[PDB]
């Protein structure tokens, strides 16, 4: 029996501490703690509703774009603004391209070193490594020559004695199961991923004005001036340049990331039977395509007790059933007001008192949906899409399963998706489907401009009296995001963000029910309590973002 | 051959300043970490976590005493004895002061570490302050922006490595190659400002002709930076004004996160 | 099927073709495999001689009324056309023949747009523009020496995607690229306004990125997108940003007529 | 005999006609004709010497940069100006990067379709193609998957029925000797070349201000403002960006272009025994690195009657022996004055009278060196470097020979370099050595700036009376280039360009001696006189540029 602390958890966004009680070599109880707070909700209070998005975008630079977009949607909701369809296309391309960068970096830069041993890659035969991928991928950069060059880079780094960020990693740990050749393939793909994510962000930059932190939004639409015949504005040459980057993303996503996902599952199938965080799942529809903030390309919904057959669809960002269910508690968080609060009535009054196992132990609030704990994020969004019968999602999942089948002789059932690996799989499926979102929305924009619609912005008015409440939903890379704005006498009187990592990382709630991170860890085997790699494996599967969780 | 060591500590950061590196091209982040520097501590990318990574940091601080570049992103919260950012059970202010003692050079990357930024704005709930405020005896090189173009940082580090000293700095300790001039004193829309050709609202006829954004709230007249020349992402033509949105003044203390988007700048 | 293009070089230096090899959206490989069918281009054609002339004749017939005709270089009229002879005939005859069946006709570069360098000075060969040799036809002019290749490529794309040319100015130049004076969208305008001028290359002002008017910048009299679109898609690259004045290569009567250091007239 | 004409010769720069008399299937006599003239020498006359470079750069856009650099060197020569060393470094980087692009495009886009049969590539086995390169190249983009993708691009183009640039090519011609697999490899490399040459021109652009047609020169140095601490000028960030592109060039050059050059020689060894154009060779030294327009990184010289052991070194661009030897005749060209002229006394008076076999038949003049015909270009420059005992050149040649020997079991002797393939080999050697020039000169620039030298420009004075003469030499991609300027009363009173393709393509001279193109074709076998591929193979080896040759 013993108590361990993992502080800092690395290869996430932000500041996270995980504590675990281990008994008989398995985690019996866990605590998740966000250890940094800024008070972004308070910083934005009493300002003009039109200004909020530039401030609250800075909740997070990993999921840049997302808080900007949720904030304008919230102001638009309060004000009853319908966003021009061209502004929706541009917003959608930005979110889809951003999320492509975000997921790729998560799988490779953030998560791969939980599963991949770089020392073992030094023992690989590059030719055997390449041979392993014959008939498995059509990617053009899996040659033995590529892999030898990558192996020499690792060799040279080790030879220098300055391992830096690769130093004191979990090399030779018994939970590292990949053959040397597969470790080498993974490092080669890690490096290749950096080129693909750079291209995804070039799409973002061309519409956003830069990234991180886009600068093209407005309450009422976007700041991009559409004029095919205009110098210095969003013309056909600029649109062609955007398309040139959109086109560079698919091959890596489909032929490397999608395949690596299937391969990690094939070598680590025990991780299909652990890391279940919840039995309830929520996602919101995303990528609106009509003139009234709807007609979403991706569906949303609520799953209760893992029952896909009786799920509740969510087709509108104005759905009162979704809106009315959401509350947050601070019983086990470092804030003063503890009872569950609807976010329009939310407070964020700091009340730090140090760590207590049975009291307050986190700056993350505890969200519930009609009093239940819920997992959000790519596992939720995949399960909802499967519940909806979305053919694209079924088909993409099936491709991953077919690779897993070929490698193992076993198949993958939906029950096995409620797991650390299922979570990873949902993220990969999301990234793959996002490439069709990009092609669809680029084509929709070109076509609409061709009909003579260059409209991008409707100037808002904000009554100087009255109190108005708005909510902006967004399906972010890490799950359902919502910004809740109250306007009174023309200024923001309350602002509350309920962020996907808040849902997943939040501590024990008002009824002392355990959040998804804490739940997922129960049952985790820990071979070496001083080097608890297995705990970090499951925690990384949720893609924690603690600047997001806490704000 | 040995690479110059770097220790990167995030305080009240959003990670946008690290993420800027993932857009860089000269060097790319992979070339930065494999060829240009030895990144001895960076929590976003480190294989090690928890006890193992704190051990990397302590070992590196000792091994490279007097040799490493310390980089901090985010503001440093002083309210209530530092508890608004705790890493390995200790206030980040203490980790930062400990690492500063042995640093050969110290860089505040981003407006948050350079001057407090968004995290110190409004009522400043956590008593957030700049890196230079926590290190009064040290010369802190400030690379502001939210986030800066990554090469504003990477070419500063390169100057230190290649020529053995920082680049030339202004009176706010900002490198002159990146922050030496007002944006409005090197903005391609200046001819439109001069002629009174102004966009009045996004999507209007002037805006759709690329006219000056002053009357939309452009803070170029009061913001030092290289956004109109170096721009962003190395694709050509990409900065906020070129895209159609006014500068918000994110580089500049008292402008970004203080003034409304549409509030007019003072012109010199 | 891809839209057909016939490209004829007259008194060309090949710089205008070469511009395509710097392009990124589309790259030249994607241009020729995905965007268009390049039915005749002597720089890249596998066929030569009688085989390539047969290709041209076959394409002019098969795609009559459908192809875009592109011409680089000036057309020399002196001495009955003999200063450019291909397959034993004056190039003006090849061009007029190809123009008869064209859906659209583009003069890429200052030479074809207005005579350019080849028509300067004493004009040894009586070089003229494409428009001058095709008086009955609307020639779309894409000037520069050479233009940014996307000034051409986005013009073609507009024809392909939307079925008509881009909006043109009164010199038949696409407005997205030539609609404004360089000086009316130049990042060094603040320096001009303040009297902050480089006086010689390498002087203190020059080394601070000051305005190049007193070095002979022709930005005040040249229409173009050099300060905004710039060149090569790397960011920050055009003559003035590199430290040299605009020469006015886009603009008839400016480039190749005025000396580098001769001062421009300011409106 | 039979008489044929090849008009236009394609896959060159400019307008060329080749005529051949063929006796029993063997070329017995040939004529080269440049069929377009502009009069660029007359256009530039009567202007300020400072203006010439911007005008005469437009002699050619393929060899952009070269005439700009020769022109400023010619004005500097007349004025006795010593160029600042930083301006030399910058000029040198531009020329070396430009030449890298130029050579790569010549081998692949201009020349490969003489030797490569794309319809045969359709029959290839991509896996067998890849296996052929095992141990022959370390290039990372020779996988079966890369080759299959390329094959499918060809297949899709053929299936469209719109072959475009590939229509009516010499597919199945009896002189096409490559197996299907090697044809497929070559097409893959043709496409990959386009990426490498684009990177080379990114180097050029960052210093030149754009390419084609750089804009950073001056009589007296360069227009780049060196200030590491300056905003908007050539600072450390910009220099780093230039370096990032320099670094991208070497792998393709060394692992693709160099290898493909050896391989083409291995499959076409008969082409080591034909296409000799001359017995005399000239090159000028290049890449000055001192403060007095000298200390060249590449050596120059004159070889007479193929005797490397008795060659005459040329180490200065002011060498009187070089200067005094150069003349041009118009006896068989369409100009009025026929006797050999030294270029400071040259005229260019047009006198077109149509084609005559025994009279005038070209717009190209006929250059001689002390009365002899001379070949210029990469064969000359390689042979001179070998004569000089330059180890770098001998070593690079030996690398090509080693690959050739691995494939054939045979070595190559210097005698076999006086040939169509030797010319191609010289060009490849040049491109390879130029990568070290780039590294050397970037490092030199950084180092010099570090010593506190930011100087780039010496302002000239030009006397308002007097007559004085200057010559600027440059070793261009196609060979020795010279511009000859006379200044009288402050303006250009004569201007004559003697360009490398003028040496090689010029017609019969004042003594009716045959120039290199024409001589090289004697003995060429022509299997099908309607489709004289063999003639074009030899002519393309010279990399003809007719805008250059004629101007
Ligand atoms: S400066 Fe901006 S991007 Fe950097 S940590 Fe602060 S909020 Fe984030
Ligand atoms: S106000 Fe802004 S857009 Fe207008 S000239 Fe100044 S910096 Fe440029
Ligand atoms: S416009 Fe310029 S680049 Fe184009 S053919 Fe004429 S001289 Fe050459
Ligand atoms: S003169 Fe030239 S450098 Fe100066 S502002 Fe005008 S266009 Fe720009
Ligand atoms: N994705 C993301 Fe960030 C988190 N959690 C948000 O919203
Ligand atoms: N290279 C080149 Fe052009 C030719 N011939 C020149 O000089
Ligand atoms: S908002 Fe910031 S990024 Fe530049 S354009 Fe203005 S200083
Ligand atoms: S010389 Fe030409 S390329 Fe542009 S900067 Fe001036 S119009
Ligand atoms: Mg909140
Ligand atoms: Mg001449
Ligand atoms: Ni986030
Ligand atoms: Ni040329």
């Amino acid at each position: 029996s013993q108590r361990i602390t993992i502080d800092p958890v690395t290869r996430i966004q932000g500041h996270l501490r995980i504590d675990c009680e281990i008994e008989n070599g398995v985690v019996s109880k866990a605590w998740a703690s966000g250890t940094m707070w800024r008070g972004m909700e308070e910083i934005v209070k009493n300002r003009d509703p039109r200004d909020a998005w530039m401030i609250v975008q800075r909740i997070c630079g990993v999921c840049t774009t997302t808080h900007a977009l949720s904030s304008v949607r919230a102001a638009e909701s309060a004000l009853n603004i319908d966003v021009p369809v061209n502004a929706q296309y541009i917003r959608n391309i930005i979110l889809a391209a951003h999320t492509t960068h975000d997921h790729i970096v998560h799988f490779y830069q953030l998560s791969a070193l939980d599963w991949v041993d770089i020392t073992s890659a030094l023992q690989a035969d590059p030719t055997k490594a390449s041979e392993m991928l014959k008939g498995v991928s059509t990617w053009h950069l899996n040659s033995p020559e590529e892999f030898t060059k990558v192996q020499n880079k690792i060799k040279d780094l080790v030879a220098s004695g300055q391992l830096g960020i690769f130093a004191n990693g979990y090399w030779g740990h018994p939970a590292m199961k990949l053959p040397p050749e597969v470790n080498l393939i993974a490092v080669a793909h890690y490096l290749q991923a950096l080129e693909c994510q750079r291209d995804a962000n070039r799409v973002v930059a061309l519409l956003g004005g830069k990234t991180p932190h886009i600068q093209n939004l407005a309450v009422g639409g976007v700041a991009n001036p559409i004029n095919l015949d205009g110098l210095g504005v969003l013309n056909l040459e600029r649109l062609m340049y955007i398309k040139s980057f959109i086109d560079k993303l698919s091959d890596f996503v489909e032929q490397v990331y999608k395949v690596d996902t299937a391969v990690i599952a094939a070598f680590y199938p025990e991780w299909l039977t652990r890391g279940k965080g919840a039995v309830n799942y929520l996602s919101v529809p995303e990528f609106p395509t009509d003139s009234k903030n709807g007609s979403f390309l991706f569906p949303g919904g609520y799953i209760e007790n893992a029952d896909l057959s009786s799920y509740r669809p969510i087709t509108s960002h104005s759905d009162e059933y979704l809106i009315k269910g959401i509350q947050e508690s601070a019983k086990h968080s470092w804030y003063k007001d503890e009872a569950p609060q609807a976010p329009w009535e939310g407070t964020t009054i700091p009340a730090y008192d140090g760590w207590s196992d049975d009291g307050k132990y986190s700056w993350v609030k505890s969200p519930t949906f009609y009093g239940k704990t819920v997992e959000v994020g790519p596992l939720a969004n995949m399960l909802v899409k499967l519940a909806a019968g979305r053919e694209s999602t079924q088909n993409k999942l099936n491709e991953i399963v077919a690779i897993y089948q070929k490698l193992t002789g076993n198949t993958l059932e939906v029950a096995q998706l409620h797991s650390t690996l299922g979570r990873i799989i949902g993220r990969t499926v999301h990234c793959c489907e996002l490439q069709d979102i990009l092609q669809n929305q680029y084509s929709a924009l070109i076509t609409n401009i061709g009909k003579g619609d260059h409209t991008t912005f409707v100037k808002p008015n904000i009554p100087a009296t009255g109190e108005f409440k708005g909510v902006g939903f967004l399906e972010a890379p890490r799950g359902m995001l919502s910004h809740w704005m109250v306007i009174k006498d023309g200024i923001i009187s309350n602002y509350q963000a309920v962020v996907p990592s808040t849902w997943n990382s939040g501590p024990r709630n008002f009824n002392d029910d355990v959040g998804p991170y804490e739940q997922s860890l129960v049952g985790t085997p820990v071979a070496d309590p001083n080097k608890p790699l297995e705990v970090v494996r499951t925690i990384h599967s949720f893609d924690p973002c603690m600047a997001c969780a806490v704000h | 051959p040995q690479r110059p060591p770097v220790i990167w500590i995030g305080a009240q950061e959003c990670t946008g300043c690290t993420e800027s590196l993932l857009r860089a091209t000269h060097p790319t982040v992979e070339n930065l970490v494999l060829e240009t520097i030895s990144l001895e501590y960076h929590e976003v990318l480190s294989a090690a976590f928890g006890h193992q990574v704190e051990e990397n940091k302590h070992n590196a601080l000792e091994k490279y005493k007097g040799q490493y570049v310390l980089v901090v992103d985010g503001s440093i919260p002083l309210k209530d004895n530092g508890i608004y950012c705790m890493v390995a059970g200790e206030p980040i202010v203490d980790h930062i002061r400990k690492a500063a003692e042995g640093a050969a050079a110290i860089i505040a990357i981003g407006s948050c570490s350079a001057w407090g930024g968004v995290a110190a704005a409004g009522v400043n709930p956590t008593g957030a302050v700049s890196l230079q405020e926590v290190l009064p005896g040290k010369t802190v090189i400030n690379i502001p922006g939210c986030p800066p173009n990554p090469h504003n940082f990477l070419a500063t580090v390169a100057h230190i490595i290649t020529y053995g000293k920082p680049p030339k700095l202004d009176d706010k300790n900002r490198p002159t190659f990146a922050y030496g001039r007002l944006i409005h004193e090197h903005c391609e829309r200046r001819p439109h400002f001069d002629a009174g050709r102004f966009a009045k609202e996004f999507g209007d006829e002037g805006h759709r002709e690329g006219w000056c954004l002053y009357h939309l709230g452009c803070k170029g007249p009061e913001t030092y930076g290289n956004c109109s020349t170096l721009q962003f992402c190395d694709v050509g033509g990409v900065w906020p004004v070129a895209i159609g949105h006014p500068c918000y003044g994110c580089n500049e203390e008292g402008i970004g996160f203080h003034k409304g988007i549409h509030q007019l700048a003072n012109v010199e």
